[PDB]
DNA sequence: ATATATATATATATGTGTATATATACACACATACATATACATATATATGC
DNA sequence: GCATATATATGTATATGTATGTGTGTATATATACACATATATATATATAT
């Protein structure tokens, strides 16, 4: 939901001002979607593909899916804010054609965009 | 303290593409074989888990929404009880799978009911269509307690209409008539000429006519007099308030018509007096077409099929019959697999029944008896016997009233019943059992 | 058709009186025993319903809210899950009733989130204070599937803070401290002079000053300098939002204060720079009185004790020690009932075990012979024996691995094991087991 | 020299999702305050009194 | 030229009577605003033509 819908729409909103992108002041915070108990310790997985690549290699567990911060606990939030992880968002030189290709009202862009 | 440069193209190609394919398969478009959404599979899977005890008990729609995350739902549940609320009607769907309890609605109210008032149970239609669901294909996710897809004997998606809408893609199928789809899959069984099924919408006393891809869903009116008229059926895309605010309210503001309620038990009844400003032709055909266009009793519709196969990708069909025969061939293959598996289990339960019958016949009369010995060496002594082997664990935990001679014959006669079921299911095929499945209706 | 005159005295003194009765006795009040309102009794009752299978699995609040109407609930489930959200705090409650998993707020925020992100399960402290629940007094209504109340060793009404509000009456009780109430029920068990427990708040560094039937809950503050200010604790009825909105903002738009945040591991850390046109008193006691008058760090609270008893009727009290003593004298009768009933069943169990052990000692080359004879013959000949008077159904439901020597000694040692349990629960009384279940903290 | 034939992007709208909020009754028995006014003491002063 | 006296005006400090709570959740219902697209529809803007 978040990183697929409110992320690229607000990046298309932010595309009017690239100066804060080359100032490096926009920082995405990578957030976990699965917290898994293995043995005693926990493991964090940010996206579903990160879990699904490492699902078979990891042993028997008890997972908890994370829908958002409402399922995250106190110590988990204090760890991810006092030791945060940022993606630095850099606009390319062809940001306008990407934002028109992915945010324009033509559905055909979304048709052969997914066909590759 | 991590900082990584993140470019927009790989952002698109990972997560926007993931959002696109997620909206395609896991949010909007059902699989072509059974016609269920994944959230809809969660709804009927929770219906199975709720009605494991009794079929006839009525569960709350909050109860069908309650324990959903343990079966693999991970998203907003409010869409799950609203999707459950948009299926158990008698009026939007020809073919319900859930008996309702409460005002789920009629055609006169388009709104679904709340999650605080209506009970529901599963219908008999689940026990008419959806069979051998222990042989459903296991989903790749272990957390996915519902299967990869369910097991229908019919193309269900044609029976109630599905509007799927996702990232750059659209699809719409429309409801049909039960005997038309029934004779269509009867012809598709026998390799005959398959007729495209007749379109039926429930609680609709008008008709739907197919004109060059367009479908015209017709509202009905009748001349009460020269200036008086009665609308008796309207198209379903207009509700009561929608026909009022889209037709009737933008006709009394201009002083054209005058309307009042006459909604009987059949449905959408209105009575309209034509004013003197709204003039009508003497010839009835252009007057009829003028009234038919002005009152909006035409519902135009267009079709789109972008549906999902069993291989996890898209497939576009032009018509109904190709999807029908693809359903027929995949149903023939999986019914052949399930009867081969039944052969495997029918011979296993034969082997266990003959083993327990011969074991009881030697326990009653023979040297095979237990008397203050060591359970373990007794089980090893049974493990010496080749046809007492691999069944020793439940034999020590087996009751003493089989030791009476009333049940020593009973085990034998039930083994004979297994015999007749074993070489009864050694001779059956796909086509006669699925013929039995179609004549169950 | 019944055109009946229903007069207003009849309307009030039947219908509104029953509505008032429902508010005062089945909506608002917690009993002095369990400390639970009936919707709380519904919440922990369905928590026990979903506690089976594992005591460490986490469950959805909507999974409780689904089938709460099975137990006799006939209202909206949203109030029930918000009630369970309050008992999911462990900051508004000193005593943790349920272990939880999700975002539950802090001191600084009070509105709990919706059910859609929240997992809950039974806490261990339930099992510390609630035990032996099959002896709970079954409610007079048949579809009231939970009992009247449950079995705590403690009055839980005084542990977490009760505001009880209904038609006419109102009541309020502050929380307390675990060691204080533990030594209080020691001293009230022993019959000595009973000490008042200390009122405790969780996660809270303020001070409760007890003067003239009056509780002054005092937030903390410190003069870091003459002008610069640090309030570290605010009183308990206020959170960070209303301390900003009703204290920090109205003095901030008057040219006297400029507030900022300095929180941390503890909340409510406000660093306030006073302005130069606001007077700092060199009289420090006048400074203290004026900072109490303006900043409002002293919250004064008066309790109110009206309760429904064990008999179902209203009782007005003024002291908490009388509630402890009433709890003890009410509880000891049902403890003695449990002791006598437990003696009855433990004896029935010992005579059952000795009967089945001496049965098996009369089967293994014994006079009780099973082969060659039918079911009815053995049921009649064991029914004529007085020491198999009414047990022969589970003798016949018994299976053949109760034939060896090792099981015969097992039945003998388990018969003498529940014999010594029979004598051990036969000797004891109320007081020493109440001491034991108190010291199992 | 404006009437009309016609063409094309406006308005729902469908279902799915994903998230908000809001008016009220309940009642004590105080809690904080909202001004608030009000009556009375005393000060000075000035203008009378001498 | 100076005693003086009392008068009223304004601090002031308390004590009145109200006024607003919201308390703290339970309880009842309802509303909100967005993203995903084709399919009509409609309505009015321009050309032309005599």
């Amino acid at each position: 939901d978040g990183l697929g819908s409110i992320y690229p729409s607000l990046l298309g909103f932010f595309s009017n001002w690239p100066e804060l992108f080359e100032q490096g002041r926009i920082r995405f915070v990578k957030t976990p979607v699965i917290i898994a108990h293995v043995g005693k310790k926990q493991e964090w997985f940010y996206t579903v593909a990160e879990y699904e690549s490492a699902k078979d290699a990891l042993p028997k567990h008890s997972i908890r899916y994370i829908k958002g911060l409402g399922s995250l606990e106190k110590s988990e939030y204090r760890e991810m804010i006092q030791n945060p992880v940022y993606d630095v968002v850099k606009l390319p030189e062809n940001w306008k054609e990407l934002f028109e290709m992915l945010m324009g009202d033509n559905a055909d862009l979304r048709k052969e965009w997914m066909s590759q | 303290m991590q900082l990584n440069n993140r470019d927009l193209k790989s952002i698109i190609d990972n997560e926007a593409l993931a959002y696109a394919m997620y909206t395609v398969e896991n949010r909007a478009i059902p699989n072509m074989i059974d016609g269920f959404k994944p959230v809809q599979r969660f709804v009927i899977a929770r219906a199975l888990d709720l009605a494991r005890g009794n079929k006839d008990k009525f569960h709350k729609l909050a109860s069908i929404a309650g324990g959903v995350a343990d079966l693999g739902y991970h998203h907003g549940e409010n869409s799950a009880q609203d999707a459950g609320a948009l299926m158990a009607n008698t009026w939007n769907n020809n073919f319900p799978l859930l008996d309702g309890q409460g005002n789920f609605g009629s055609r006169t109210v388009q709104k679904a009911a709340a999650s605080r008032y209506i009970f529901a149970r599963v219908s008999k239609n689940f026990y008419n269509v959806y069979k051998d669901t222990e042989y459903a294909p296991v989903h790749q996710d272990k957390e996915h307690i519902p299967p990869a897809f369910y097991l229908p004997i019919i193309p269900t998606v044609l029976l109630n209409g599905v509007s799927g809408i996702a990232t750059g893609y659209a699809t719409y199928i429309l409801p049909h008539s039960v005997s038309s789809v029934k004779k269509a899959v009867l012809q598709a069984l026998q390799g005959k000429k398959v007729t495209k099924p007749k379109v039926e919408f429930p609680e609709f006393r008008g008709e739907v006519v197919e004109i060059d891809g367009q479908y015209e869903i017709r509202g009905t009116y009748k001349f009460t007099s020269r200036t008086q008229m009665h609308i008796t059926e309207i198209p379903y895309k207009y509700d009561r308030e929608t026909y009022v605010s889209k037709i009737l309210d933008p006709l009394e503001n201009k002083g054209f018509i005058t309307w009042d309620d006459a909604c009987g038990e059949h449905g959408f009844g209105f009575k309209v007096k034509f004013r003197k400003e709204y003039s009508l032709s003497d010839n009835e055909e252009e007057r009829h077409a003028k009234i038919m266009k002005d009152f909006g009793l035409i519902e135009r519709r267009s079709q789109n099929i972008t549906v999902i196969n069993e291989k996890g990708k898209l497939q576009v069909y032009d018509n109904v019959v190709d999807l029908i025969k693809d359903f027929v061939e995949v149903r023939k293959t999986y019914v052949q697999k399930r009867i081969d598996n039944k052969i495997k289990e029918t011979e296993s339960a034969f082997r266990l029944a003959f083993a327990k019958a011969h074991f009881i016949k030697k326990v009653i009369s023979g040297e095979i008896v237990v008397q203050g010995k060591t359970r373990k060496e007794l089980t090893e002594e049974l493990s010496k016997i080749d046809m007492y082997s691999s069944y020793v664990d439940k034999l020590v935990g087996m009751n003493i009233f089989h030791m009476t001679s009333d049940e020593a014959k009973k085990l034998a006669e039930e083994a004979k019943a297994k015999k007749e079921e074993n070489e009864y299911w050694k001779t059956t095929d796909v086509v006669t059992e699925y013929t039995k499945d179609l004549e169950e209706i």
